[PDB]
RNA sequence: CAGUCAAGCGUUCAUAGCGACAUUGCUUUUUGAUUCUUCGAUGUCGGCUCUUCCUAUCAUACCGAAGCAGAAUUCGGUAAGCGUUGGAUUGUUCACCCACUAAUAGGGAACGUGAGCUGGGUUUAGACCGUCGUGAGACAGGUUAGUUUUACCCUACUGAUGAAUGUUACCGCAAUAGUAAUUGAACUUAGUACGAGAGGAACAGUUCAUUCGGAUAAUUGGUUUUUGCGGCUGUCUGAUCA
RNA sequence: UGAACAGCCUCUAGUUGAUAGAAUAAUGUAGAUAAGGGAAGUCGGCAAAAUAGAUCCGUAACUUCGGGAUAAGGAUUGGC
């Protein structure tokens, strides 16, 4: 499934949401069919933790997330963290960031192996990122587009990026992360794909005017069938 | 709370005191007041303002 | 704001008003925008309608490309410059007025944005804290 | 002809005429009704400003985007010694309103409430209530008469009490004396609750607690005579105009041929009696306490006294009520705090407040620290120290 | 500006909404008509500022009717409590566009308001052009430059004292007078009711905001004769210090 | 001091005359400063602000070839 959700009307739930394969991470100030969607669609098996990143309802934006770490932004309150301490499980480490970014789901696009960042990054959040994250890192630009993180929407399986794209550029990238890539178009035809959608091995939720080509070439990339 | 510290003087911040400055290059400085925050923006090096933490650690005066 | 707001937002000091000019933060090759009116601005007898970080208002191209140039378009404000509390009751601003081009729905003409944008913005139009960089 | 443009009125015709009130304290104009089932407690107390203060506290509004999220509010402080209770005054009720028909004071009077009946103390006698505690000294002969008068009549009971000025650090010497009403039980139970606390002291976490919503009633700081611009408001006329600007252009049309009692003009600004209503108590402070300006989090023994004092009020050795906002009045000022005439929901009202942290820095200048240790140990050893 | 009548229009159907041929009115924000008052002089455009009043109601409150399914809209009632904007051009009133907004309603008060302002226009004397005139000169034709006086009196209004009520002091009562709050957005209700679909509400609840008012100065900003501290120029006190 | 019988300070000489005292309300007259915006004010940038000396670099259209021109636009300046 890509799950039709808006939060409280916005089709874009990569902004407002962060889903990994261990954990999920929500607004605190959702709705109620927003949240039964991940609750009915995760099940109890994956933690949803409710949470506010530096003030802040976008947390898909802010954050950087995989199965093995967590990045967090410095203006992320004690707080904030302490509550994700305890509501995260051990398994996960969550380490905050000291970088003039400081937006790092918009810098980075990560999955549980291989991760694409912003080329203008700092050398210690880049080893940050290798040691939390255990994941080979990256500097590339997507046709020029130095936000991966919102004009890339990736996974284990298979990786959506930006329409407008390079074919050139989708072989390097393809062959870069070891993955299949699409270029395609989310929440009817909205270019910020990443910040469109979330996914992960089994679950991806998008907007509710992703159309039915967009939704078969969503499932079709993240082999969720 | 969090108590900040000056980014011209080394001083500390209290909450609500003083004033924060997001500069171009995306920095943030915090000023506890508005001395320090009007020589910041007179250029001045907090190196050679003898009442800053920075003046007395490099003079090493109370070290 | 008005119509593409995502909540709402608290009384932000309004530091722009008519026939300010701002620079353009977004690649959408304009350079910057001149502020003709604020959405959702009341009325006073010779008050003039002033603008915040955060605000959709009404803006022309004066300097830029020229299919671009003298037509009226909406524009959002991620950087004021103009020092406002916050309710933690930190005084902040920037050092230069900064806004980007948008359709009435809220959504960017542009795809990138130089420089830092305000969280009061960023939480309330999700567009542009898609295409932010830095969020403070 | 009409009016080009539209615009509202300057000023608020409510609130006139915009004279100097009739006394320094300001007058309860209306007490909080009563019902005859709760105990015996005042409708209100008397207490001194002393300054205003910042503190932190973490918001509690569940719907809020700053729910659960440290704010930082300015509250004032009311210097509070408890009051001396020295009388009762019962009043009946007439076709033409509300009449005392008798007072009953207390025995011994001190000073510095004997105070209050002279312009001239240091030339007297001091020869006040001199009989009539010669009318006490008896069995009761000449007492419960008027006591049980005061029960077989008078449908509204109230209380004279008054501050201990001596106790704060103003130099006035001269008390302050009021009337509260009592709002519980029978009239009976009134006037034995009088006669069993004259001469004796109540305090002010008796009438007060913490989450409260109540009403201040003060005179207003004085600015003189004022011109129409700042004194209400109104438009600076253009920078070429003959004979001044800072007016009013048209005080009325031809017909009616009388100036009107609704332009704006100039006169006395400040000095006015208010009620300002709905602000919420945070902390109901014990003067026998360290620690006042410790909280559960900071937990520094450290006074609500700032460093170097108040300006131009000084220490707050005595209790004080710690309540949000502005109030009027400045501070050495008598104020009469008030209980809320209505009971108030509003999800504002009804919050819980606990706080987290309390400024304790100088108020006369950019204070850097919170305590004079805290001082030291930032700043190292001085010259004077040795 | 409003009636009455009803041939017609409105698929059908006079009157949901309209309505010809007629005919009855009201108003004094039009323009005339008249010449009563003022020629020992009532300062004659417009704008700015400010108060109050009227309702023939643009919006907001509550309602009735529909050619009212919903959404949007139209007609009408009680209603003047409350609001009715920012600009380009023009001296303008008016107009015409841009834009915001709940809405950008109409008017009066000596065509409100010049010892309140301004002086762009008009409306002296200088000067130019066109037309007219032999000429001096003329032209609600165009253009440019052109002194805006006085309040200290009475009343009114805003504030401030105050004799006399045996004296003086404290605490009060309340006749009368005034009065104040206003409007919107978002989330949810809900893609629900309704509908064939396109489309698409409302009540309750929550969080904010606009306009207004009353205070206040903890914080931030402004202000500096704190001439408080430091620096700098020129000169003077022989230099130094000051 | 400085280009200077400019402005500012001093020497010789000459005055120390102009009803005064006490407070520091409004409105004035004269002098000033203002966050953010920058003519949205107004008939109209009225008024005020900005620029300013000197040295070096550089200087357009047009022209009656003489000019325009300090065009515009940049950099520097103390003390030892
Ligand atoms: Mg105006
Ligand atoms: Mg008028
Ligand atoms: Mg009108
Ligand atoms: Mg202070």
């Amino acid at each position: 499934m890509a799950t039709r959700t808006q939060f409280e009307n916005s089709n874009e739930i990569g902004v407002f949401s962060k889903l990994t394969n261990t954990y999920c991470l929500v607004a605190v100030g959702g709705s109620e069919n927003f949240y039964s969607a991940f609750e009915a669609e995760l099940g109890d098996a994956i933690p949803i933790v409710h949470t506010t990143i530096a003030g802040t309802r976008i947390i898909g934006r802010m954050t950087a997330g995989n199965r093995r770490g967590l990045l967090v932004p410095t203006q992320t309150t004690d707080q904030e963290l302490q509550h994700l301490r305890n509501s995260l499980p051990d398994s996960v480490k969550i380490q905050r960031v000291e970088e003039r970014l400081s937006a790092l789901g918009n810098v980075i696009c990560c999955n549980d192996y291989v991760a694409l960042v912003h080329p203008d990054i700092d050398r210690e959040t880049e080893e940050l990122i290798s040691d939390v994250l255990g994941v080979e890192v990256f500097r590339q630009t997507i046709s020029g587009n130095i936000l991966v993180g919102s004009y890339c929407s990736l996974s284990n399986q298979g990786g959506l990026v930006h329409p407008q794209t390079s074919v050139q550029d989708q072989e390097e990238l393809s062959s870069l992360l070891q993955v299949p890539l699409v270029a395609g178009t989310v929440n009817r035809g909205s270019s910020v794909v990443g910040a469109g959608m979330v996914v992960n091995d089994y679950l991806a939720v998008t907007g509710l005017d992703t159309t039915a080509p967009e939704l078969s070439v969503i499932e079709s990339i993240f082999r969720l069938q | 709370m969090k108590v900040e510290i000056d980014s011209f003087s080394g001083a500390k911040i209290y909450p609500g005191r003083g004033t924060l400055f997001v500069r171009g290059d995306s920095k943030i400085f915090r000023f506890q007041n508005s001395k320090s925050a009007s020589l910041f923006k007179q250029r001045k090096n907090p190196r050679r303002i003898a009442w800053t933490v920075l003046f007395r650690k490099h003079h090493k005066k109370g070290i | 704001s008005g119509n593409g707001a995502q909540g709402t937002k608290f009384r932000i000091s309004l530091g722009l008003p008519v026939g300010a000019i701002m620079n353009c933060a977004d690649n959408s090759g304009a350079r910057n925008l001149y502020i003709i009116a604020v959405k959702g601005s009341g009325s006073r007898l010779n008050r003039l309608p002033a603008a915040s970080l955060g605000d959709m208002v009404m803006a022309t191209v004066k300097k830029g490309k020229p299919e671009l140039r003298k037509k009226v378009m909406p524009a959002i404000v991620v950087r004021q410059a103009k020092s406002w509390r916050r309710r933690d009751g930190v005084f902040l601003y920037f050092e230069d007025n900064a806004g980007v081009i948008a359709n009435p729905k809220g959504e960017m003409k542009g795809s990138a944005i130089t420089g830092p944008v305000g969280k009061e913005c960023a939480d309330l139009w999700p567009r542009v804290a898609s295409n932010s960089g830095v969020v403070v | 002809s009409h009016r080009k443009y539209e615009a509202p009125r300057h000023g608020h015709l409510g609130f006139l005429p915009r004279k100097r009130a009739a006394s320094i304290r300001a007058r309860v104009k209306a007490f909080p009704k009563d019902d005859r089932s709760k105990p015996v407690a005042l409708t209100s107390f008397l207490g001194y400003k002393a300054g205003m203060t910042t503190i932190v506290r973490d918001l509690d509004r569940p719907g809020s985007k700053f729910h659960k999220r440290e704010v930082v509010e300015a509250v004032t402080v009311v210097d509070t010694p408890p009051v001396v209770v020295v009388g009762v005054v019962g009043y009946v009720e007439t076709p033409r309103g509300l009449r005392s028909l008798t007072t009953v004071w207390a025995e011994h009077l001190s000073d510095e409430v004997k105070r209050r009946f002279y312009k001239n103390w240091y030339k007297s006698k001091k020869k006040a209530f001199t009989k009539y505690s010669a009318k006490y000294a008896q069995d009761g002969a000449g007492i419960e008469r008027e006591l049980a008068r005061i029960k077989k009549y008078a449908s509204v009971v109230r209380v004279l009490v008054h501050t201990q000025i001596r106790k704060t650090p103003l130099a006035q010497k001269k008390a302050h004396l009021a009337e509260i009403q009592l709002n519980g039980g029978s009239i009976s139970e009134k006037v034995d609750w009088a006669r069993e606390h004259f001469e004796k002291t109540v305090a002010v976490d008796s009438v007060f607690e913490q989450n409260e919503m109540i009403d201040a009633i003060a005179v207003t700081k004085g600015h003189g005579f004022e011109g129409v611009t700042h004194r209400w408001g109104t438009k600076k006329l253009p920078r070429k105009t003959h004979r001044g600007l800072r007016k009013v252009a048209c005080i009325g049309a031809w017909h009616p041929a009388h100036v009107m009692w609704s332009v704006a003009r100039a006169g006395q600004r400040g000095y006015h009696s208010r009620t300002s209503i709905n602000h919420k108590i945070y902390r109901v402070g014990k003067g026998d306490d360290e620690a006042n300006g410790a909280t559960s989090f900071d937990r520094t023994k450290k006074t609500i006294t700032p460093m170097g004092g108040f300006v131009h009020y000084g220490e707050i050795k005595n209790d004080f009520i710690m309540v949000k906002g502005c109030i009027p009045g400045n501070r050495k000022r008598i104020v009469t705090l008030r209980k809320s005439l209505y009971t108030n929901t509003s999800r504002k009202a009804l919050e819980e407040v606990s706080l987290k942290w309390i400024d304790t820095a100088s108020k006369f200048g950019k204070g850097r620290f919170q305590t004079p240790a805290e001082k030291h140990a930032f700043m190292g050893t001085l010259k004077k120290d040795l």
